[PDB]
This record gives C-alpha cells, sequence and structure tokens, in this order.
RNA sequence: GAAACUGCGAAUGGCUCAUUAAAUCAGUUAUAGUUUGUUUGAUGGUACGUGCUACUCGGAUAACCGUAGUAAUUCUAGAGCU
RNA sequence: UGAUUCAUGAUAACUCGACGGAUCGCACGGCCUUCGUGCCGGCGACGCAUCAUUCAAAUUUCUGCCCUAUCAACUUUCGAUGGUAGGAUAGGGGCCUACCAUGGUGGUGACGGGUGACGGAGAAUUAGGGUUCGAUUCCGGAGAGGGAGCCUGAGAAACGGCUAC
C-alpha cells in the first residue's frame, strides 16, 4: 500500500501512499523484479519506469523470490540469504520462517520499488624470496640424493 | 630486637628477580608489618629502590615469635611492572582497581549490532 | 564422548609427574606432540614444579613467551609441550642445558650437560620403510622422519642427531650386549647390559638385561633403549648410575649418610 | 583502535543415572579392517609453451549512510558506498 | 612382517581434479646494470596437499555380573545362522539387498520375567573365609520432557544447534 521509491541512478529515496483501486490494479498481480509503467499509477510518474522488487506486508513477513502464492507459507531457509540473516546463529543452522509469495496481493503494507528510467618493493621481495627458497630446495635434492646414491 | 633470615633463595634472570623464603624471628612483638619489612630488607640488600620488593604469604607460626613468607627482589621496576600479577602492585599502590556490574557487560550488548 | 578430551584431572595424571593431590582439580594436559603423552612431561612441569623459576601458571606463561625456553635446537612456546626421554632443554639466558632422563625409581630427572653433549640428541627408531618414488625413510619414537637412511640402520636401533646438520652422525645397532635402559614399567630407569633376547612368534620380544652389579631382569621391546655400544654409555648418566637399589640398601645409604655426620 | 567481515572454539567443562543384566564395564587383544582440526618432523616441478625456462589482476558484500513494515524477538525488504 | 598380491617402482590410461601461495609482518643494507628504494636479500605469521607422530575415536578377541524353572524350549516367511555378489560406511560385518543352503542358542540355565539395577576403581563390617552395598567429585557408558530426523564441522545424530509430532 505504502510504497518506497529509491533511485540507484542518484541515490535518494522517499516513501509515498496510494489509495485508489484503478491506480493500483495494474500494481497488483505482478511478481518481484518486473517493471511497471507509472503513468497510470500516478499522473506525475510518466516516463518513470518503476520496478517492483521486494516489499513486505503487515505482520512484517516479507515476500520471497520464487514462491508463487498470495499467501503466508512457512519455509526452511539458510542464513544469510533473503529473509534470513539470523545473526550469531551457529553457521549451518536453518530456521523455518514465515514468508509471503512473490506475486503482489491485497494484504501488503509496504512495497519496495526502484526506478529504471527517469523522465611494492615488499611484494617484489616476497616473489624473489619464494623463487630462491624453491631453487635452493631443488639443489638440496640434487645434493643429498646423489650423496646417498654413491654408496 | 627482631631479626630476619632468608633461605631457599634462588635467582631467576629469566624473570630477573631474587626469590626466597623469609623466616623472620620477632619475639615479644606480635608480628612485623610488611611495610616495615620493606625498608629493612632493602637496606640489607642495597636494592637502591625499596619498591621492587614484594612480600606475601605469611603465617606467624603457632606459639608466635616466628613467621614465614615469600620475598621477591626485583632488579628493575620495569621488570616488576611487566612480569607481575596486578593485585599486589595494587596492594603496594602501583596500580588501582575498578568495580564491575556484570549486567550488559556482554549479554544484552550481544543483541544490537 | 563426542570429541577429544581437552581437560586432564590431577588424579588421572601420570604417576611419575609427582604432582600433589590438593593442588587443584586439573593437570596440565600435555598437548599432542612428538612423544607418547603418557610418557612425557609438560614444560610447565619442567619449569614450575622442578626448577621453580616461576610460581604460577601465568608466570610460567611469562617464562615461555619470553622465547627463552629452547627445546631440541628450537624454541617452543607451548606450555603443555610433551617433552620426554632425551629431550634436551636449553636456556640461553642461564646458558644452562638440561637433558631429560629416567632415574632408577621410575621418574624424570633433568641432568645438566655441557654444550658439547648438548649439541646433539639420541633417540631410537620406530621403523624404516620406503616412501614416494622409492626413497627410504625411517621413523623414530620421537616422531622424527629421516630420509635416505644409512643402508645398515634398521628398526629398534638408536641414532644420534645433531641440531645443526640435523641428520645422522652415528647409530647403535640394537643387539645383544649393548648397554640399554628401560623406559617403561617397573624396571624403568635401570640401565644395564642386554644379556639375552628371545623372540616368540606373534608377540612382544623379551629382553633380558643385567645391571652393572649383578642383578638381572626382563623387559618388553617397546620399553628398552640402547644408549651406547658395549658397556660404555654415550650419555651422561644421573647421580645413580642406572642401578635401582633395593629399599633395604637405600635405607642403609641414608643411615650411613646420617652416621657420617 | 570500538562496530563489522573472515577464521577458530562452542563436540570441553559441568549435571544426572532414566533406559540398559555378555549388553555397557574391568582385565586382556586386534585394526594387515579404519577415520583423526591440531602438535611435531619430513615432504611437494610440467598450472601449459608445437615440454627448446611463466604469459593477466573480477565485482559485492557486511559494518556505515539512508527509506521502511511489524505490537513484536541478535523479526524482517529495499537504495547508495567500500 | 610372526604372517600379505606388503612398503614401493614401471606401465596404459582416467577425472569435467580437491591441490600444486594473486596472503600478511618488522629489520633494513653489501654493491650500480641504465648509479634509477636500483643486482638484490635474511628472520618470521598464515595457508594448501602427502606421509609419519601424537591427541583420540570407532569397531573388535577371550574370561568374568545380581534373583527367578509358578521362565524349557527360543530364533527363522518380514535376517534368524552361514555362503556368494553387490550396495552403503571411514572401514570389517546380514548393516542392507538378490539368490542359495537349513542352520544358530539351550539343564554348563538360552529365551523369558524381576531388579526400589548405570559398570568399575571402590565403601561398611571383618581371625580366616565371607555378607551387604557402590546415585555421587577418578575412569568408561547413556540422557538433556518423550520419541524420531538432519545442517555446519576434523569432531555432534549436539539439545546453553535446528526440523516435525
Ligand atoms: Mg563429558
Ligand atoms: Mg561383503
Ligand atoms: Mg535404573
Ligand atoms: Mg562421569
Ligand atoms: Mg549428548
Ligand atoms: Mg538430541
Ligand atoms: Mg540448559
Amino acid at each position: 500500500m505504502k510504497l518506497n521509491i529509491a533511485n540507484p541512478t542518484t541515490g535518494c529515496q522517499k516513501k509515498v501512499e496510494i489509495d485508489d483501486d484503478m491506480k493500483l490494479r495494474n500494481l497488483y498481480d505482478k511478481r518481484i523484479s518486473q517493471e511497471v509503467v507509472g503513468d497510470l499509477l500516478g499522473e506525475e510518474f510518466e516516463g518513470y519506469i518503476f520496478k517492483i522488487m521486494g516489499g513486505c506486508d503487515k505482520q512484517g513477513f516479507p515476500m520471497k523470490q520464487g514462491v508463487l502464492t498470495p499467501g503466508r507459507v512457512r519455509l526452511l531457509l539458510h542464513r544469510g540469504t533473503s529473509c534470513f540473516r539470523g545473526h550469531g546463529r551457529r553457521v549451518g543452522e536453518r530456521r523455518r520462517k514465515s514468508v509471503r509469495g512473490c506475486i503482489v496481493s491485497q494484504d501488503l503494507s509496504v512495497i519496495n520499488l526502484v526506478i529504471v528510467k527517469k523522465g611494492t618493493p615488499l611484494t617484489l621481495q616476497r616473489k624473489r624470496a619464494r623463487i630462491a627458497d624453491k631453487k635452493k630446495r631443488i639443489a638440496k635434492k640434487k645434493s643429498e640424493a646423489a650423496e646417498y646414491q654413491k654408496l | 630486637a627482631v631479626t630476619l633470615r632468608t633461605r631457599k633463595f634462588m635467582t631467576n634472570r629469566l624473570l630477573s628477580r631474587k626469590q626466597f623464603v623469609l623466616e623472620v624471628i620477632h619475639p615479644g612483638r606480635a608480628n612485623v608489618s610488611k611495610a616495615d619489612l620493606k625498608e629493612r630488607l632493602a637496606k640489607i640488600y642495597e636494592v637502591k629502590d625499596s619498591n621492587c620488593i614484594f612480600v606475601f604469604k605469611f603465617r606467624t607460626h603457632f606459639g608466635g615469635g616466628k613467621s614465614t613468607g615469600f620475598g621477591l627482589i626485583y632488579d628493575n621496576l620495569e621488570a616488576a611492572k611487566k612480569f607481575e600479577p596486578k593485585y599486589r602492585l595494587i596492594r603496594n599502590g602501583l596500580a588501582t582497581k575498578v568495580e564491575k556490574s556484570r549486567k550488559q557487560i556482554k549479554e544484552r550488548k550481544n543483541r544490537t549490532k | 564422548a563426542r570429541g577429544l578430551k581437552k581437560h586432564l584431572k590431577r588424579l588421572n595424571a601420570p604417576s611419575h609427574w609427582m604432582l600433589d593431590k590438593l593442588g587443584g582439580a586439573f593437570a596440565p594436559k600435555p598437548s599432542s606432540g612428538p612423544h607418547k603423552a603418557r610418557e612425557c612431561l609438560p614444560l610447565i612441569l619442567i619449569l614450575r614444579n622442578r626448577l621453580k623459576y616461576a610460581l604460577t601458571y601465568r608466570e610460567v606463561q611469562s617464562i615461555l613467551m619470553q622465547r627463552h625456553i629452547m627445546v631440541d635446537g628450537k624454541v617452543r612456546t607451548d606450555k603443555t609441550y610433551p617433552a620426554g626421554f632425551m629431550d634436551i632443554i636449553s636456556i640461553p639466558k642461564t646458558g644452562e642445558n638440561y637433558r631429560l632422563l629416567y632415574d632408577t625409581k621410575g621418574r624424570f630427572r633433568l641432568h645438566s650437560v655441557r654444550d658439547e653433549d648438548a649439541k646433539f640428541k639420541l633417540c631410537k627408531v620406530r621403523s624404516v620403510q620406503f616412501g614416494q618414488k622409492g626413497i627410504p625413510y625411517l621413523n623414530t619414537y620421537d616422531g622424527r622422519t629421516i630420509r635416505y637412511p644409512d643402508p645398515l640402520i634398521k628398526a629398534n636401533d638408536t641414532i644420534k642427531l645433531d641440531l645443526e646438520t640435523n641428520k645422522i652422525v652415528d647409530f647403535i645397532k640394537f643387539d645383544v650386549g649393548n648397554v640399554v635402559m628401560v623406559t617403561g614399567g617397573r624396571n624403568t630407569g635401570r640401565v644395564g647390559v642386554i644379556k639375552n633376547r628371545e623372540k616368540h612368534k606373534g608377540t612382544f620380544e623379551t629382553i633380558h638385561v643385567e645391571d652393572a652389579q649383578g642383578h638381572q631382569f626382563a623387559t618388553r621391546l617397546g620399553n628398552v633403549f640402547t644408549i651406547g655400544k658395549g658397556t660404555k654409555p654415550w650419555v651422561s648418566l644421573p647421580k645413580g648410575k642406572g642401578i635401582k637399589l633395593t629399599i633395604i640398601e637405600e635405607q642403609r645409604k641414608r643411615d650411613a649418610a646420617a652416621q657420617a655426620a
């Protein structure tokens, strides 16, 4: 319902609020990461090509990419990925979180969109030391192997 | 009229101190305070600095008049700074202690960042 | 349980560590190292409990982190290092050398040695076999591996190693009639000359040894250790020349030391 | 140098005796029937050039800044950095 | 080697090869080839892999445990005992699968039942012999409300880790 707009071209972001069906009808029934033409979504968004991506709902459960259901389903997740960065969670652990589907639907609260279109000598020393150490190792080989051979 | 004799005495120039067991003989007297042992033990060994000394673990044997303890003649007060437990430097006034209150010392601090 | 045990309780400690009973709950727990870790002594026991150069865990930590305490030609800062049989422990600041040997009653003494008999150590070999590309190598009970072994050095034998050339200079062939000293069990500590060696198919080989003054005993192979060829040792023996003396005899020594003063 | 990434430990300690009567356990074997971070010691050619002496260097990510949902938890989406 | 087609070598190949250092520290300090931090160079820290060592583990051989016959047969279609071939495991193995055989235990007490039964080092009492106990600070095993299943990791069927009932 409330939308965050942020721009990667410049780096500014703000939030706005829409409450008209025949404006948000074309906002609905879309997945994450598709562009939406803002002409209909607001008369002052002509040319602006938004991209719906991310967003959460009330009760705070985000949507996840790849799950296609207008519902709050529970998933087993891996830490660090989307919707789960459980900090200090014993690496390798998994939790079964609650998530929303990828297609936008009615019960959301905040929807995230973006815009597509606006209307040393040390190091040298290490290299040569490595070379010298290996080329003295091989001489050690040829010294003591033959010393043992001659017996 | 109390005397002071030391045995089990050994030098360690690994930690550069002079470590010994002292066997003070203090008849009549109740017991001799360490602050008072300091200057006597300094003036017998000519340490030039009566602060490198640290004496500890006294008993005052049953029947009285005879007391044991440990003594550690450091040679450099710098060595006694680095090679020493903190508590008895704090005792001799060479460091100070701070008080703890363990709530949020780590637990609710582990939650934010 | 579910992994390696990292604590060792004082009563569970080896009996030759001598360490007391109310001294605490735990013992130094010698780290995994080059020697059998039930036949070893941590350098913390070398420092605090024998030489007394410190008085606490943390003071021994100061000792070792000063980089003074050098073992076997190279400083070892670990405070649970399993130093054991004929490990040589040197201290440059004291210019003082020690070598760790069994004494006759089954425990470990630190026998001082001068620099010439501290430039090298002496150890037995576990087994000699081939490796990659057919290069022979031998394995010692100190863990050391030596490649291109002298074609006569075989298993169970003894070898001297300098700390600069870091290889073999000479070797004692474990055989009948060379002085040994048992390194495990109730006969450990006693030096003596092998007098017989009988083998039974599929079991431990038995070594019958005679001490320098008449007594005779037997031992398993993993416990014996040749020192020198013939009767003469190639190492400085401790104050008891490897003769374990009967309790009556040792009572007489103390009685005589009393009546001599 | 605080925060954070990375690495390591969290498989030790500790508590209890519920289940379990050749089972666990003790003494004694065996692994030539096996895995073992680490310690310690030793060890290691050719990456392509038609084996005729090496030939080029990538963004993103946390901490930070900023916009937020959720009543909410080391719950959680998105933009900008490195 | 007590014992091996062992250690190991050579060969023919084979892998969509894990690997064979794009890492980090100080102390500077001999000497010009273009006098150019210049020809350079040591002491370490970390890290990859192999072998051995060690810390261990996991299996595993023999002998040994209380009361009970109002517990004399138990096991076996669906693993019981063995064989062969394989699969899986880090690995042996009916651990599991396919086929085949008809075996395994027992009056020397199996199977079954009781245990207010974790085992041991040991405790109390003791002329000797014994009798009873041992939850408990040392060692070993097992559990984290009851079961079951897994991630990470060298190491866990972890619970001051997760998933489900
Ligand atoms: Mg435990
Ligand atoms: Mg098979
Ligand atoms: Mg019970
Ligand atoms: Mg226990
Ligand atoms: Mg457990
Ligand atoms: Mg569990
Ligand atoms: Mg708990």
